[PDB]
């Protein structure tokens, strides 16, 4: 808000750098330890065995993953782009916060 | 988990499972063995530098790789990543033996 007289704001605790460290944190903890860093101390594995990982939990087998990888990768990078690009559009996606 | 009680709430106390003394090693998404590619159905193949074996996901505990614990999907010309390590089949031990 404004600042005059009869009130005043305070600022928060915790700076947006913080925040965005922590973010960050948490997304390089996801990406290059799985979910294993969330009980305990991370333990490395390669990203397409992770993958394989999940797939078997969701009740798949995990030849699928391995003879298609390629394509899973594709698809997943066109649909950031997509996320992207509707983010972009000027969508009323961010009105929870505006509101 | 055990519940306790307090004099205006609820005391739980959560009994919990947490890993410790953790060691790397090096792995393979599959194992090609005449010409078709095998696949774990449980945990992953680990080598210690000279040979392969079969681990549990959370646990260390080496087995040697049998057609028992794998499953073939094709060949092997399409996972990446594959090696050329052999299996076991004791099958053949047993027809031998049946002289
Ligand atoms: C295991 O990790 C240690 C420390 O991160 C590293 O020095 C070593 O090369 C890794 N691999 C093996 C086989 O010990
Ligand atoms: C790996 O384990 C095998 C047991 O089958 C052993 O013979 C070999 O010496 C081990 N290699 C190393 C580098 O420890
Ligand atoms: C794997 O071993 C087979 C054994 O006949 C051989 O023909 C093939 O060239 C080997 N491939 C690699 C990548 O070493």
């Amino acid at each position: 808000a404004q600042k005059f007289n009869g009130l005043t704001v305070l600022p928060p605790l915790l700076t947006d750098e913080m925040i965005a460290q922590y973010t960050s944190a948490l997304l390089a903890g996801t990406i290059t330890s799985g979910w294993t860093f969330g009980a305990g101390a991370a333990l490395q594995i390669p990203f397409a065995m992770q993958m394989a990982y999940r797939f078997n939990g969701i009740g798949v087998t995990q030849n699928v993953l391995y003879e298609n990888q390629k394509l899973i990768a594709n698809q997943f990078n066109s649909a950031i782009g997509k996320i992207q690009d509707s983010l972009s559009s000027t969508a009323s996606a961010l009105g929870k916060l505006q509101d | 988990s055990f519940p306790q009680s307090a004099p205006h709430g609820v005391v739980f106390l959560h009994v919990t499972y947490v890993p410790a003394q953790e060691k790397n090693f090096t792995t393979a998404p599959a194992i090609c063995h005449d010409g078709k590619a095998h696949f774990p159905r449980e945990g992953v193949f680990v080598s210690n530098g000279t040979h392969w074996f079969v681990t549990q996901r959370n646990f260390y505990e080496p087995q040697i790789i049998t057609t028992d614990n794998t499953f073939v999907s094709g060949n092997c010309d399409v996972v990446i990543g594959i090696v050329n390590n052999t299996v076991y089949d004791p099958l053949q031990p047993e027809l031998d033996s049946f002289k």
